[PDB]
């Protein structure tokens, strides 16, 4: 049961029954909304510059600097290196079973610093849908939580639908960070390495978790500076957790 | 009240 079985629902379901792969969820290539709601100024690379290894819409791209992706109308067209979310230019990753955090993610090759890992895809919810799901997940006695704040009135929920970014565990000393990118006038969240990440190392981010729950989950990241609990010291209200 | 639950906040 390899990484490729995630694209094969019949085989993945079988692997899940044998405990070889995590439980089934729906694999989505972009965010699904339950309730629905410009070009850069880079000089186009010549055929010779492309051949010589020159990057199109690299470090000096006006769109990239502002965390905006380019569209098909980019002056660099096909060569544009600034359409990673759209072109699914995800890093080589593996889903692993951890000792006590459940499933996790790890680098399947060495990843340089500020490398796009994956987009945190899911179902985008409003405050009313978020509160409905809070009750659902609490009534189901769910152990793992998959809510990612997008904007004040938008929560990305990857509990039922998402991608393998839903497997990224918390660390008080992480090797990734989230970045909010504008893709087609819509905001998206992606994970980016903050440092060189050797092959086989678990990919982690700092949740900055806003715990509404009565009880805190203990943190097993193992950092010398570990906060002991996901959520830290304080318990917040559901409305605060939801961004109101 | 939910025994567990919380929201992840994007930060840098
Ligand atoms: N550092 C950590 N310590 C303990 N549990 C962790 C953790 N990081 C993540 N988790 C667990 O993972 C959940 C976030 S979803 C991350 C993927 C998950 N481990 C899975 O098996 O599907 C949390 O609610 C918590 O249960
Ligand atoms: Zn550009
Ligand atoms: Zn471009
Ligand atoms: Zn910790």
């Amino acid at each position: 049961c390899v990484m490729d079985d995630f694209r094969d629902p019949q085989r993945w379901k079988e692997c899940a029954k044998q405990g070889k792969m995590p439980c089934y969820f729906d694999l989505i290539e972009e965010n699904v909304y339950l309730t629905e709601r410009m070009q850069c100024e880079c000089t186009p690379l010549s055929k010779d510059e492309r051949a010589q290894g020159e990057i199109a819409c690299g470090e000096d791209c006006l769109n990239r600097l502002l965390m905006i992706e380019c569209s098909s109308r980019c002056p660099n067209g096909d060569y544009c290196s600034n359409r990673r979310f759209q072109r699914k230019q995800h890093a080589d990753v593996e889903v692993i079973l951890t000792e006590k955090k459940g499933w996790g993610l790890r680098a399947a090759k060495d990843l340089p610093s500020n490398t796009f890992v994956l987009e945190y895809c899911g179902e985008v919810l409003d405050h009313k849908e978020f509160k409905a799901r809070v009750k659902e997940y609490a009534r189901n006695k769910n152990i793992h939580y998959y809510f990612m704040a997008l904007k004040n009135d938008e929560i990305i929920d990857a509990t039922q639908k998402g991608n393998c970014s839903r497997f990224m565990n918390h660390s008080c000393e992480p090797n990734c960070e989230t970045q909010k990118w504008t893709v087609n006038g819509q905001l998206r969240v992606g994970f980016f390495t903050t440092k060189l990440v050797p092959s086989g190392s678990e990919l982690t981010f700092d949740y900055q978790f806003q715990r509404y729950g009565k009880e805190a989950q203990k943190c097993f990241c193992g950092s010398a500076n570990c906060r002991g609990y996901l959520g830290g010291e304080n318990r917040v209200s559901i409305r605060a957790a939801g961004g109101k | 009240a939910p025994r567990f639950g919380g929201v992840m906040r994007p930060n840098r």
